[PDB]
């Protein structure tokens, strides 16, 4: 699953894909209703202090949230491009979510901050940071001690 | 091979992205949630049975890494059905490599077949195959060699997404008809080896500080060709070869120094057939 | 380094740490000059703020952020100086501390010569706390005994494999290769976000640590010169890992006669040393 690094890798790239497509596509007026996105700021300082278990059930609640994110998401977007785009992009967080539970395992899911935004641009910028920060930095520096 | 003949129930995917069940309603279900029916159209057939056969929309249906399961309900009684658990991970069937376009480039034995990856998201994962016969057939078909698609330095994914290899041990002479398949590698994605590609029936160049190439045509026959200075940076190439006119078996040109020379030496006659002489590089 | 586009470019050298100024040409009195942060929408704080008159270039305002747990990768930073009374704005930036970081270079980077003839084995300890793991490294290996106007940077950019960084014991000693062998080399490492998770431009290079290069075989020769002891110092590889631990872990043996071993390389390490003490010790090309 999650283990593969090419997986990381594809997913990044497809983010990275997505968030240049919407830039092309006109018509990205942001909708009134906020959408919730969750927590991706991590403090270098608070990196040797956590457990893997913290590190996990906070990842695992960060991508579940993104997920229910993109979901109103669509759900906002009226069927049209950006919605092909948010299509597009449940597809890229759920499989990223599958990839995850898969490896570092369900355990429990947790909540952490909660952060709204506006646009699309920012459902596809913390996507990117999701598969920027938390998830590889875990990935990449607990990957052996993790897997096995 | 068919893309349908590839087992209670029986479920392929081609590009991670779609998937189609069939057999001989399909009501599936991802972990949990309530149960819908996958759209069906029955392809009857005098040859086989019923061959009922659904696809999936193809829309946030085909998500990958999730366990799925398959009950069948029929409308005679809802009762209990054929099943099958399967990953739409690992049973992936990818479709055939397109655009081969294969050209026996570099080594005259070598055949380049940089060809365009029908699915280019995932050409990482899918770990390709060929199988390459020679246009006669004199044992039909018998000679079924396989070479694994490893991602050996010279035979990688590499993008324009597409990709590129450099499957060698081709004997040379009458043209050969090879069909790429595309199986998941089996780390992070599985399944089984995708249907063959349509035969293309591709040729190889047969066989044959200033350096002269003494050579010589034959009969009513051209003589003409390039040579690439390709500088031995990577052993694939692009779609294009590169084309360089061989101005005066006395051609003449600077290239640079201890690099390799890919040598070609082309004849047509006055129908216009490919006809060449190929010689092996040197440093 | 400090000046090194943006009239307030920022200088993060851990990710755990920030520092930032504007350049200006014009000296003035002190007050009326603070910098303010804020990620997103948190309360503007004052940084603490000393003013540094560079000498014949202007006026420098750096300030160092108060605590280190407080910098947070993957968030906007506003640095704004908005006044209500005097209604001036003198530089505006908005940033991510993870797109502008210029990370320390490797504090010590002890380069043993590696197993391979003519080769640098770079086992730099990583100062930087957590992420030894995202940051392309590069090196500037290149001899001190030619000083030229333009100074030669040979550059490598450190990429990732089985035998090279992002290994723990933090740290990394990645083999490069190319290098001229016995020519006594200087290097130093810089550290470039990955440019993935992390962003920004290259941090400053290090220390320039002279390194002892072991020379080549052909170098060499097994032959002895007058007035020298060599020790058979070799080790036995078992084509194990090529990145070596940070301690020199090596084995030991008229000719010690040395037993080969299957499916290993056999390294051979001269090590010759003179009337007055020092090493001068010379490699050679290891064979099946």
């Amino acid at each position: 699953p999650a283990c593969d690094p090419r997986l990381l890798n594809k997913l990044l790239r497809d983010s990275h894909l997505l968030h240049s497509r919407l830039s092309q596509c006109p018509d990205v007026d942001p909708l009134s209703i906020p959408v919730l996105l969750p927590a991706v700021d991590f403090s270098l300082g608070e990196w040797k202090t956590q457990t893997e278990q913290s590190k996990a059930q906070d990842i695992l609640g960060a991508v579940s949230l993104l997920l229910e994110g993109v979901m109103a998401a669509r759900g906002q977007l009226e069927p049209s491009c950006l919605s092909s785009l948010l299509g597009q992009l449940s597809g890229q967080v759920r499989l990223l979510l599958g990839a995850l539970q898969g490896l570092l395992g369900t355990q429990l899911p947790l909540q952490g901050r909660t952060t709204a935004h506006k646009d699309p641009n920012a459902l596809f910028l913390s996507l990117q940071q999701l598969l920027r920060g938390k998830v590889r930095f875990l990935l990449l520096v607990e990957g052996p001690t993790l897997c096995v | 091979q068919d893309v349908f003949l590839l087992e209670p129930l029986n479920c392929f995917s081609q590009t991670f992205e779609d998937l189609t069940c069939f057999w001989d309603q399909l009501l599936y279900a991802y972990r949990g949630e309530k149960p819908r029916a996958c759209p069906l159209y029955s392809q009857s057939v005098p040859t086989f049975g019923t061959r009922y056969v659904c696809q999936f929309p193809a829309q946030d249906e085909v998500r990958l890494f999730f366990p799925l399961h398959l009950w069948v309900k029929n409308v005679s009684l809802n009762q209990t059905l054929i099943q099958r658990v399967l990953f739409v991970d690992s049973v992936g069937l990818p479709a055939p490599p397109r655009v081969i376009k294969a050209r026996g480039g570099s080594q005259p034995g070598e055949l380049q077949i940089h060809w365009e990856a029908p699915a280019p998201e995932i050409s990482d994962f899918l770990r390709h195959e060929l199988r390459y016969g020679p246009t006669d057939s004199s044992n039909a078909t018998a000679p079924s060699v396989i070479q694994l698609l490893s991602t050996e330095t010279c035979c990688p994914t590499l993008w324009m997404k597409g990709g590129s290899c450099l499957v060698s041990g081709l004997q040379a002479g009458k043209s050969y008809w090879l069909q790429l398949r595309s199986q998941p590698d089996g780390v992070s994605l599985r399944g089984s080896w995708g249907p063959w590609s349509f035969p293309v029936t591709v040729d190889l160049p047969g066989d044959a500080k200033m350096v002269t190439c003494q050579w010589q045509q034959q009969d009513r026959t051209s003589s003409q060709g390039f040579f690439r200075h390709s500088r031995t940076r990577c052993c694939p190439t692009d779609r294009d070869p590169t084309w360089e006119k061989c101005e005066e078996s006395r051609c003449h040109f600077k290239s640079r120094n201890d690099s390799v020379i890919h040598i070609l030496v082309e004849v047509t006659t006055a129908q216009g057939a490919v006809h060449s002489y190929l010689g092996s590089p040197f440093w």
